[PDB]
């Protein structure tokens, strides 16, 4: 009752990745000979909760025969004399008596983060006690180390080297029909009918990483035993799949959207023109990078937008979230601005390391007017003043690279408590002002609520729309969220 | 690998400890939420409130297990169930592969904490018989001097301590000693030579070499007193000279345990010391010793101190490494914590008691060897009891020159008689073999027959009829 | 099984330091005694990690004679009921009775840290046992011991006493030679091909240390055997293996301390025709003719304060100034601020301000003026001793700091005023160098100079350009020029 | 004491949920074996503390007849964290003892609280004891736990993943009629006279918890 290699799919691509590191120091380690190099001991793993990193670790060890063992991240780490000290050279010996064998050490986070916030307590020397026990590792091709983690830029930098831990490799998301292959696991032992189909399952389910699709197909079954007022042949069917999307919640527990609010592109009433201009975005430049490099020069790096309230800084600046289907980020304004005096600088470094990590990546900012205060600070004289946090974004988005596809838009209300060197070209360079729209855009307007609606052919779709002598886009919204509740009227 | 038949029937029990109901408990009938919970047979909480010492092993064994097999996968079997060493790695998986140049702190040994144990092997020693270990002590009351023995037996369950062993004996063999006033000390090669021959005729008659015995009286005045009082609180519990005999006869018995990864661990021998009451009376004990550091130097650092307590820890001459030994003891003024950086540290302190007794006459299982305990040892040299073929007309003679079988059988399963007649082998192994089993066995009735129709045994009873 | 002694390469002039040091008082009684002067009894080595501390301990005491007793930082302290201490002292004991002997007390930094930040009391127990025992050894016993550290300033500083450790023995970076000298062996036992080159590694590796030119080897071969699998007959080392090792791997630069020499050359930055004879006097003749200062007795001034318009000013007006000098640039930016509530505020900068005078040459680079001194060192200050610790060290660190080695640093910022006049002191800012707007005689040669590597049609006039451009700088001109990029390649498209 | 399914209300139409997730699994564990999944192992409840959490796992567990194991929140973790992983441990190997069995929890969110900035507790060496501990035995045993909190986002969210805690009942405070059927079920030996109401006492607290 273990699993196996064909226990798990999706990422095929990093199961044959990582099975080069298990097998040849392990079955055929005689390449490392004549050739003069060492085979390497670490593999870094990495990735959301729910992905698979523990199943993973198992799978390559049952199917090897190898003396698997396993150091867990809460238990061992002690209080009473350097214990922790103690009992890991102690599982060490353990592995190094039987050979071949394999150790996992799963959230590797937990045990001696970086020094950023301690500093002082007796995970400093933890972390330098597994220093000297991976360098002095010198029997060759004995065993082999795997870790597993969610956050690589919580643990100190000096595992990330060339004895200890080497060959970090990032756990995905199995977008590209990855999805299938999990519900072709899972789904194989229930008993199906001829109505279901899991190609029309992996397209509606953004994000999934796995552990929730284990949790679909039982609150699927669920759903089934409901009617059931208690020989007996269930099945499943299509329809209990689309309960368990509506009923369930998607891994978004932590943050509340992060990936999309689902609208497309024509959800904005009227400006086509920025439609276009929206084409010289991440849109542009990721399926043909080496044209910047040929021509020599950076892309465009920032555009900047601000104007009249309520004209579309909210759906277009997530249709860009939909139009790439990206690594999509949702951050306030003041939500960035933290209570603590230290964090000012260091709460907008976490959110541009993870714009490099998950590249490519659509981040915006909303009410920077909290955030740039041009005079810098208001009168100070307390223990933190409010001018890091704009002097720091300001050198760290200069301090990217061109080629990791890194960008900032804007979504303002006020020109004038926004600095200078904010809307500084190289960092903000296209000073876009958004218009109110005419005469000729304000049909469409009403159109973008029109799509989803079954409205009446009889009524005139432009007689509503010529009431407006200078309105704003939101404003037609109002009208139709008056009708929403004018429609009804006699049906309660 | 196979262990014993009586280790293997304490694994396989969990042995817990039930309760009832109370005060505390907030939950339902059909429950326990920690009050009414069945106790682990390993905890020392409950040992001490019967006034049990220690954690009897076989449950020691228990809460290692639970250490080393856990809910996760693991997938391991290790089982760390081994020695402790101090002794030095040569090859030290580093860089100062000679010891005579370089040692680091993996293969240096640590300094011993003196730290008691808390499990012993043998939990209770029991005896068979009043009459057995009297004839030991009359040993003494004719020539005045000290004695030495060996004790063997067998082990049974124990259900006064929780998963416990008790150890049973059954018959005491002296070997051939040079008695003293003093003390005594004998030739290790003679004895050895003579016991391979007892563990030949043990092995069918179920027996095994498991413990010794050794005496210390000092009689007062042979008047109103019975014996001085050499042991006592102030004084020395056992002697430093016989800790290193109790070592040696450990380590040459070993006790095989499949938990093990050497195949042999936790040996089950016996010390017991014949030394007298406080007040009166010449009342026995017995300890045994300790597995965690005593078993293991003793192969390399034991030396002999002047004082009894203690013993001389001596110097390293370029193999034999040893660490500092502490322990605590309080100064003039108060308590301080580990002062030793002195020799002569004391050998008490390693010492695991246990509690032995006599069972009661009334009612038994089996006794298997009281026939008269009255016969002539065999190596009894320093009293008169060690004669000839003269003994054996006085002693059976086939009772009135015609025996009934229920009046014979019960002479004929003496431990020192059957050894005495099969070393003149006179008649075959064969019918040897059937002889002592019918002795040490019961329904014996329709075997004895047998005996007495064999033409050995005929010629044994006429050869004895000519001579004196 | 152990490593030899000429297997180190590039750190050759701190191994002369170290081979008079231990290796020849060691198989040497003599030669002290007849002069007089009693041989030390410690030293300490200490630098970045990955550059041989180890390495060069057990290689230097392998093949010369000796003891060789070793002893690991986390593995003591990690005993119970108070043991420590005797596994010390019978580690120094020990030692003597079979000398000459060497303890190498490998990492210490995890034994001894400052009296500020104990925890517990044991730590207190084997800091003072240390302290002890390190006395003990005057009696001449030919027991020298050797301390490795990766952190000299979270020592105790009561170490360096007249005894206990006097000598201290700084590991730096290796050089372009130095970094080639590795290669040499680490390829020693490596089937390698025809087509590679040493010399083009180590110039185009410049903040590659130790253990990072181990990772440049050992990720070519894996590489190599990927590619090289089917149904062991040659695998020789390509110079493609190399070169894709150096894009997928990367230095020892992990948000660290940046080890980087990234400068451009003349005339990158349009016009300077009378703006680069005023550059020339700061990081050059210093480094060119050192003796005119000493000749005369005047400090050269190491420090400019640099303030201009917006567009340029940060690095390309501060980094195209020392193209001569070329060495390792750790600068001070954004996020390196107070993230750390305790200690780690000028802590941060003190092994920036004493390396710096250790590690020459080093330049500093000094940035975000308005981000650091702005709110303290004004005449409100800071009420409560909450952060006030950041205009101390960088005011006091100043005057303690001469011109004994090559030492720079370049301030930088936007608002000239917004820092603490206190910076400008007297002594320090003595040469104030102002960074003016390009004029339309450099406005024509920036579209110039920053269209170098692209397909520019030379028949336009790129003066019409910047004509127009009066009140705008070279953040317009690169504006300017960027949508003229984004329409050349939709032609394409 | 001898509590049953009639002495609560207002959350009935919780409570009909609830006895499809801890009876069904356990008096018919066989459905699940037929559809091929396994039987879920955790469901928790929250809300208000005093809308009877700790009654509601002691009437389920009477009217069942299976073992009822209880491990106090506060209690086993003010030990010095060397005994609660251990009683965590006979937690599970006795309920596998005498299958059926549940085991209640209550207060988990003092055994389980979140990581924030106010670092310096234990918060470690017990949770992730019970999370080795229940990700197996799930090899159709007859075994379910059930935990109680106060406030439902101060746990660990590592619990509400998968397998561990999965689902999830919000009982809350009782409607008009809700407090209307338990002023009938606590009035039910007191001799009242005919002047008393029932409707008007009812609507007259409007936010009196149970
Ligand atoms: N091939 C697969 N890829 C992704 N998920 C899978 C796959 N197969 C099964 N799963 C589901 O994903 C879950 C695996 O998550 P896992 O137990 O590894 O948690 P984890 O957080 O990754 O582990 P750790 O606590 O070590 O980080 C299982 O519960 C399973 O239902
Ligand atoms: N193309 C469009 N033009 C104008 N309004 C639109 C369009 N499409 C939808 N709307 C309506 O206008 C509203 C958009 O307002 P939005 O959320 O941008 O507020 P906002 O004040 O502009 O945002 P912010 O708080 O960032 O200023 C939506 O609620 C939507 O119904
Ligand atoms: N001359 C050299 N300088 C630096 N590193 C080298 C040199 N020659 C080889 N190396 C590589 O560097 C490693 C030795 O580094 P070392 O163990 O000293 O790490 P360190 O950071 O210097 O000290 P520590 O081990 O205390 O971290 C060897 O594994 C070797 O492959
Ligand atoms: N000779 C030059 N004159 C003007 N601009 C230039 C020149 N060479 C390059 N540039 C362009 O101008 C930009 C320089 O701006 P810089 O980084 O100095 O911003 P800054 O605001 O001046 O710096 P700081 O933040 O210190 O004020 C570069 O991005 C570069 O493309
Ligand atoms: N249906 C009901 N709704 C509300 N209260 C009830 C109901 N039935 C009985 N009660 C009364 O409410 C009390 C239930 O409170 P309970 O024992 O759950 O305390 P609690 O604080 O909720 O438990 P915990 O300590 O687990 O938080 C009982 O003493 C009972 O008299
Ligand atoms: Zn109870
Ligand atoms: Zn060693």
């Amino acid at each position: 009752n273990e699993v196996g290699y064909d226990d798990i799919g999706g990422c095929r691509k990093q199961m044959a990745q990582i099975r080069e590191m298990v097998e040849l120091p392990l079955r055929h380690p005689q390449l490392f000979k004549a050739i003069g190099i060492k085979p390497p001991r670490g593999v870094l793993m990495y990735g959301p909760p729910g992905t698979g990193k523990t199943l993973m670790a198992r799978a390559v060890a049952n199917e090897t025969g190898a003396f698997f063992f396993l150091i867990n991240g809460p238990e061992v780490m002690s209080k009473m004399a350097g214990e922790s000290e103690s009992n890991l050279r102690k599982a060490f010996e353990e592995a190094e008596k039987n050979a071949p064998a394999i150790i996992f050490i799963d959230e590797i986070d937990s045990i001696a983060p970086k020094r950023d916030k301690t500093n002082g307590e007796v995970e400093r020397r933890v972390v330098s006690q597994l220093l000297t026990l991976m360098d002095g590792m010198k029997a060759r091709s004995n065993v082999v180390v795997i870790a597993a983690t969610n956050r690589p830029n919580s643990i100190d930098p000096a595992l990330r080297r060339f004895g200890r831990f080497d060959r970090e490799v990032d756990i995905g998301i199995p977008d590209a029909t990855g999805r299938l292959e999990v519900l072709r696991i899972h789904t194989k032992n229930m008993k199906l009918a001829d109505d279901v189909d899991l190609e029309a399952l992996a397209a509606e389910t953004h994000g999934y990483v796995g552990a929730d699709i284990a949790s679909l197909c039982s609150e699927a079954a669920m759903q089934q035993i409901r009617e059931k007022m208690d020989l007996d042949s269930l099945g499943v069917t299509m329809d209990n799949f689309r309960f368990a999307l509506g009923n369930s919640n998607p891994s978004a527990l932590r943050e509340t959207v992060v990936e999309s609010v689902n609208v497309t592109w024509d959800d904005v009433g009227g400006l086509d023109e920025i439609k276009e201009e929206l084409k010289e975005t991440v849109e542009y430049p990721v399926l043909h990078p080496d044209q910047y490099t040929k021509f020599g020069l950076s892309p465009s790096k920032g555009v900047l937008f601000y104007g009249p309230p309520g004209t579309g800084k909210t759906l277009l600046a997530k249709a860009v979230a939909t139009e790439v289907s990206a690594n999509f980020i949702s951050v306030k304004g003041p939500e960035l601005l933290s209570m603590w005096y230290g964090e000012s600088e260091s709460n907008i470094r976490d959110i541009f390391d993870k714009a490099r990590a998950a590249a490519p990546t659509v981040v915006f900012l909303d009410q920077l007017d909290s955030i740039a205060k041009a005079r810098g600070g208001s009168l100070g004289d307390a223990g933190g003043a409010s001018d890091r946090v704009v002097n720091q974004l300001l050198t760290e988005m200069d301090g990217m690279n061109a080629k990791k596809n890194v960008f900032v838009i804007g979504a303002t209300n006020r020109p004038d408590q926004i600095d200078p060197a904010i809307l500084r070209p190289g960092r903000l360079d296209q000073l876009i002002y958004v218009p109110l729209p005419d005469e000729n855009a304000r049909l469409s307007i009403l159109n973008a609520q029109l799509r989803k609606t079954p409205l009446e052919p009889g009524l005139e779709l432009t007689a509503i729309a010529k009431a407006t002598q200078g309105f704003s886009g939101a404003d037609l919204l109002y009208i139709v969220q008056r009708a929403a509740k004018y429609a009804i009227k006699d049906s309660i | 690998i196979k262990e014993l038949a009586v280790d293997e029937e304490l694994e396989k029990e969990d042995g817990l400890i039930p309760r009832q109901k109370s005060k505390l408990c907030k939950h339902g009938d059909r429950g326990m939420c920690e009050y009414c919970s069945p106790l682990p047979p390993w905890d020392k909480e409950y040992h001490e409130k019967n006034k049990i010492k220690h954690i009897s092993f076989h449950s020691y064994l228990k809460k290692l297990n639970e250490n080393a097999n856990k809910k996760e996968n693991g997938s391991s079997y290790i089982s760390p169930l081994s020695e402790p060493d101090f002794r030095i790695n040569k090859r030290c998986h580093n860089g100062h592969e000679p010891w005579p140049r370089g040692i680091c702190s993996k293969c240096q040994p640590s300094a011993i904490t003196l730290q008691q144990q808390e499990f012993r092997m043998v939990d209770h020693v029991e005896f068979q018989k009043s009459e057995i270990i009297n004839e030991f002590i009359q040993a003494w009351r004719y020539t005045g001097m000290q004695r030495f023995g060996y004790m063997y037996g067998s082990y049974s369950k124990y259900d006064n301590t929780p998963l416990g062993i008790k150890a049973v004996v059954e018959a005491i063999y002296e070997p051939p000693q040079h008695d003293e006033q003093d003390g005594l000390t004998m030739d290790v090669e003679q004895v050895k030579n003579e016991m391979l021959q007892i563990d030949r005729q043990a092995q069918e008659m179920g027996l095994s070499r498991i413990g010794l015995i050794f005496t210390d009286l000092s009689d007062a005045g042979a008047g109103d007193g019975s014996v001085f009082c050499k042991r006592h609180k102030d004084s020395f519990f056992l002697s430093s000279l016989e800790v290193i005999m109790a070592a040696r006869h450990q380590t040459r018995h070993p006790n095989v345990s499949k938990y093990s990864e050497q195949g042999f661990f936790s040996s089950k021998f016996v010390t017991c010391v014949i030394s007298g009451n406080l007040e009166g009376e010449i009342d026995i004990s017995s300890y045994q010793v300790s597995t965690e550091a005593e078993a293991l130097v003793t192969a390399d650092m034991i030396s002999g101190s002047t004082f009894p307590s203690m013993a001389y820890i001596n110097d390293t001459t370029d193999e034999r490494y040893v660490p500092e030994i502490f322990y605590m003891k309080s100064n003039e003024y108060g308590i301080t914590v580990k002062e030793n950086a002195k020799p002569a540290f004391p050998v008490d302190y390693l010492l695991v008691t246990l509690t032995h007794g006599f069972p009661n006459t009334d009612t038994e299982t089996n006794s298997k060897f009281v026939s008269s305990t009255g016969f002539p040892w065999s190596n009894r040299q320093a009293m008169g009891q060690s004669q000839d073929y003269q003994e054996l007309k006085k002693y059976l003679f086939n009772v009135a020159s015609s025996g009934d079988f229920n009046l014979l059988h019960e002479k004929i399963s003496n431990f020192h008689l059957l050894l005495y007649i099969n070393s003149l082998q006179i008649l075959s192994p064969d019918e040897w073999k059937l002889l002592i089993e019918s002795a040490v066995k019961n329904e014996w009735e329709e075997s004895l027959l047998k005996l007495v129709s064999s033409a050995g045994w005929q010629t044994l009873v006429m050869i004895l009829q000519e001579s004196g």
